[PDB]
């Protein structure tokens, strides 16, 4: 301990501020010049950030705190210069003069008068002088002012431009990772008036830099991954004009302002769709801006590009609408017969060959309901041009043999055989159409809507299936005709055929399953306007469901189209609309949780997730509202699949422990459909946690509840090694786990993982994270099954052809004008880089190296090299344009 | 002779988080909806205090009158 | 295992508060689970003897 002898600064700045009350009065020079000699020297012993220990700043205030309490207030005759010497010298040590209740008094030295241009003695220092202290002001002092009194005094007026120059100072001194400190400053200051802060910070960023935009640009969208309702409403529209005004990267408009379509205003992204039609630059960024506008996140854009430039600049519209759709058919035609595809594999059924010697002999299984699953050896493998003449003879015999619902099912499988087709898809049906039967034509003409699904061109808006519908005096002609056309025009929000198919609801012909899928057919069409659909559904709901207390054919189908007509907005007006509209008995207030959370597809709104638990938690509920706690858990399944894995680990942690562990009817009947809704990628955490409750069948219940959890355990696409689980459970599933009930089911689970080699993207995440639906087409199935009796009769309309929004598969094609390039792409396990050193290496799995049409996989941001620049959108999306430039030798 | 009819009925949701400022802006939403369309409800005080003080310590009693 | 800012940023202040939200709710849901159980049969006389 070598103290003493060199303690100059603990003596003379211990004495001269102690002599400052001894020299304020009767010493006009010593009041001023010793203050200025104190001020610059204390300023100089802080500017190097290589002596944090300052020989004054924690040496003078031991008496100087009681001094400043008697020097600044008690002088009472403060001059115009001596306030600029006192407050410039004594507002510096006050974060360390004072303890944790400094937060109310960062002003009793400073805001007497802020001396001039306080960064004048705080420019080259990063945060030790006042910039940490400036964040201490905006944390607590501005928030209590700007809680209800934003428009206020000097604590707002100068504080605006004070925070303005400080936010310039973060990107001024060193331009380090304190760029991201500016959104740390802009959002803590005036949390709800963020745009009033950001509007000055938008224009300041526009003149800040054009190279130091992009990491702050991704900092915003990382903060926009989850927020409050109003913060996600605010900072996402602040996110919009920064590649519009500062830079013109601008190919991140269409999908990354589909981010901002539903929250702020539907017309606002339509004004950004107008901003697409402003910047018509060349073609290449314009091409891939409008590639996504048809079948990547929405359709319904084919009405705004038939204006005055219909030569090639507005004749991309039909090219977008069906020709690049057919060029995507040329992927599955040309490229996917080349990689690994002859017309009929037909041998996953043949992969059940070694079972016949496992335990003696075989040929014991003769169940007639297995022949339902026999259609999927032909059915699922023949998607994307698995066209079959006389390979449908297993269909052709069984169509003309028995099983009326399988006559509808085998006829509905023909639409899956010719999918995404307009050229000759109806010609395939017509030879298998004229049998003059109810079940054959109702499955085939429902499959005609599946053939032209995603086309939305002129095939039959009211031609075929409207003529099929007006044939009705009877069975599924009444039913199966409205379903296929609303499936085909689900991407559109056309009003006309909605009003053609609204007298289906207004007929009051009391076929119950017809009116239920009528809500599902109109639900797939619209998500926004036409409140008269909500009027039309609840009229027959109050007519029919009020005079019953019975089955979920009422409940699983009629409120669901209401939720599909109001999907994806956290405004909480739609809950005020719907729940106050059907104020009713609790078995009709089953519908309370539907339209509540169908508007709540994905965000962070954890306050909803607690009312998704705390109202109907357990209660033990002796067989009265057990459907509602299942459906309340059904809406826990979404608002979990979009928070990009932040709550997915928390979802599997809660729902593994809480329900299947300490539950009853909520857990052991229904709560596995989370895993059939959360992901379809597959990973051995949840893929092995389900046979913990499946190999233990727990047969005491109506075990098709647990065998429903068998079924969409294989609701993970992208074919895997999971055959080890399903075939070995199929071996114990032949004799035990009765083949009368689920011999269709286990092979439905077996044959669905290898649907096709490819085309597994059914998982509602495009580009990086945006929805693009599949929701309106998938969510009817998991609403359809959570019971029984639709494994035989009614759910066979659903279980085959429920979800049909598969949007191609990979990101290999090049499209450079003539479509001859293949390039050099380099596939890897996805990004982790958030904020690290400069050129942040994008990924980590350098081993795989392909050139052309290679697979997508679970976490793959595939990059490219060889100086082709790939300057399209720099965010992928499977129809890259790929120009050419090499000006770096 | 009441049986003390009691209710568990609730456990208080103690999630102390972003909830705190989210309920506060919801009370701001009621200051446009309540006081601008229709709220004119009122109640009266000190009716129940009035009957207590003029009370009877002057209780009248017939012949076989009990008294502590 | 996603604390990937790796620095004193508000994201790690935002990310960890999300983890606080789900574990408190997992606490309160199982707190409601042992609360609202009016089922008593003990063992329907079989395992109790």
């Amino acid at each position: 301990m070598e103290e003493g002898g060199r303690d100059k600064a603990p003596v003379q700045p211990q004495q001269s501020p102690a002599a400052a009350p001894g020299g304020t009065d009767e010493k006009p020079s010593g009041k001023e010049r010793r203050d200025a000699g104190d001020k610059d020297k204390e300023q100089e012993l802080s500017e190097e950030d290589k002596q944090l220990q300052d020989e004054l700043e924690m040496l003078v205030e031991r008496l100087g705190e009681k001094d400043t309490s008697l020097y600044r207030p008690a002088l009472e005759e403060l001059r115009r210069q001596i306030r600029s010497s006192t407050t410039s010298m004594t507002s510096v040590p006050k974060p360390l003069k004072f303890l944790r209740p400094h937060y109310g008094k960062l002003k009793e030295i400073y805001e007497n008068m802020a001396p001039g241009e306080n960064k004048r003695f705080a420019a080259d220092i990063i945060s030790v002088l006042a910039m940490t202290m400036s964040g201490e002001r905006e944390c607590l002092k501005y928030r209590l002012v700007g809680s209800q009194e934003e428009l206020a005094s000097w604590g707002h007026e100068y504080v605006r431009h004070l925070a303005g120059e400080v936010a310039k100072e973060w990107q001024e001194l060193d331009d380090a990772e304190k760029v991201q400190r500016e959104p740390l400053l802009t959002l803590v200051k005036e949390i709800v008036p963020y745009n009033m802060a950001h509007n000055a910070e938008h224009e300041a960023c526009d003149l800040l830099m054009e190279i130091e935009q992009v990491d702050m640009l991704e900092k915003d969208i990382d903060e926009n991954a989850y927020a409050k309702v109003c913060l996600y409403l605010t900072s996402c529209v602040n996110y919009v004009p920064e590649p519009e005004n500062s830079a013109l990267l601008r190919c991140a408009l269409g999908v990354f302002r589909k981010f901002s379509r539903f929250p702020e205003a539907l017309r606002l992204a339509l004004m950004l769709n107008d901003m697409e039609l402003v910047e018509d630059i060349f073609t290449s960024c314009k091409d891939v801006v409008v590639q996504k506008q048809m079948a990547f996140m929405l359709g319904r854009h084919g009405v705004f590009l038939e204006l005055s430039e219909d030569v090639e600049e507005y004749e991309d519209l039909t090219e977008i609408m069906s020709n690049v759709q057919l060029n995507s058919n040329f992927l599955a035609l040309a490229r996917e017969l080349d990689i690994m595809e002859p017309k009929v594999p037909d041998d996953i059924y043949k992969t059940h060959l070694e079972n016949n010697r496992f335990g003696g002999s075989g040929s014991q299984v003769d169940s007639a309901r297995m022949n339902l699953a026999s259609s999927f050896v032909n059915g699922f493998v023949n998607a994307a041009f698995g066209q079959d003449k006389l390979l449908t003879d297993d269909g052709n015999k069984w169509l003309y043999k028995n099983k009326d619902h399988g006559m509808l099912s085998a006829a509905a499988s023909l639409g899956m055989i010719l999918l995404w087709d307009v050229d000759g898809g109806l010609t395939q049906i017509d030879k298998y159409l004229y049998s003059s039967e109810d079940y054959i034509k109702s499955g085939a003409l429902l499959a005609c809507g599946i053939v032209n699904s995603g086309v939305r061109n002129e095939c039959d808006p009211a031609l075929a299936l409207l003529s099929d519908y007006v044939l009705h005096n009877s069975n599924t002609m009444r039913l199966g005709s409205i379903f296929g056309l609303g499936l085909a025009y689900a991407g559109s929000n056309r009003e006309d055929v909605l009003t053609l198919l609204l007298p289906v609801m207004g007929d009051s012909k009391s076929s119950m399953e017809v009116a239920g899928v009528t809500a599902l057919a109109c639900g797939m069409i619209a998500v926004g306007s036409c409140n008269g659909d909500v009027t039309s559904t609840i009229l027959q709901t109050i007519m029919e469901k009020s005079e019953t207390e019975l089955k979920d054919t009422y409940a699983r189908w009629l409120p669901l189209g209401l939720g599909l007509n109001h999907l994806g907005k956290g405004e909480a007006i739609e809950a005020i609309l719907a729940a106050l509209e059907v104020v009713s008995e609790p078995f009709r207030s089953f519908a309370n949780t539907l339209v509540d959370v169908c508007a709540y597809a994905g965000s962070g709104n954890v306050l909803k997730v607690q009312q998704l638990l705390h109202i109907c938690s357990e209660h033990f509920d002796s067989k009265e509202k057990e459907e509602d706690k299942d459906k309340k858990e059904k809406k826990d399944k979404d608002k979990k699949e979009a928070p990009a894995d932040m709550g997915a680990h928390q979802g599997v942690a809660v729902l593994g422990i809480a329900l299947i562990a300490m539950g009853e009817e909520i857990g052991a009947e229904m709560a596995l459909r989370t895993f059939g809704h959360l992901l379809r990628y597959g990973e051995p955490t949840l893929r092995r946690a389900v046979p913990l409750a499946l190999a233990l069948i727990s047969v005491s219940n109506p075990r098709l509840n647990i065998l429903d959890t068998l079924s969409k355990f294989s609701h993970d696409a992208d074919p895997e090694v999971s055959y080890n689980s399903i075939f070995a459970m199929g071996m114990v599933g032949s004799g035990t786990n009765n083949a009368r009930l689920a011999a269709m089911l286990r092979q439905l689970a077996q044959y669905h993982a290898k649907d096709p080699n490819n085309l597994f993207m059914v998982r509602l995440a495009q580009g990086l994270t945006h929805l693009g639906k599949g929701t309106l087409t998938l969510c009817p199935y998991h609403s359809d099954r959570q019971l029984m009796s639709q494994v035989a009769v009614a759910g066979l309309l659903t279980v085959l052809v429920s979800f049909l929004d598969v949007r191609n598969i990979i990101l290999g094609k090049s499209h450079y004008v003539l479509y001859g390039l293949v390039a050099a792409m380099q596939p890897r396990m996805l990004v982790t880089f958030d904020e690290e050193l400069r050129p942040l290496p994008v990924s980590v799995r350098v081993g795989q190296a392909v050139d052309v049409v290679g697979q997508a996989g679970k976490p793959k941001t595939i990059t490219g090299f060889q100086t082709h620049t790939t300057p399209v959108l720099l965010a992928h999306g499977e129809r890259a344009e790929l120009a050419t430039e090499e000006f770096l030798p | 002779e009441v049986p003390k009819e009691k209710e568990k009925e609730k456990v208080s949701t103690a999630v102390l988080s972003i909830t705190a400022k989210a309920k506060k802006k919801e009370k701001e939403k009621e200051k446009k909806e309540e006081e601008k369309m229709e709220v004119d409800e009122a109640e009266k005080k000190e009716e129940k205090e009035k009957k207590k003080e003029p009370e009877p310590n002057f209780q009248l009693l017939d012949n076989p009158a009990r008294v502590m | 295992p996603l604390v990937t800012p790796h620095t004193q940023c508000r994201l790690k202040l935002l990310k960890l508060e999300r983890i606080k939200d789900y574990l408190l709710m997992e606490e309160e849901f199982i707190r409601n689970q042992e609360q609202m159980k009016p089922l008593e049969e003990k063992q329907e006389e079989e395992r109790s003897k």
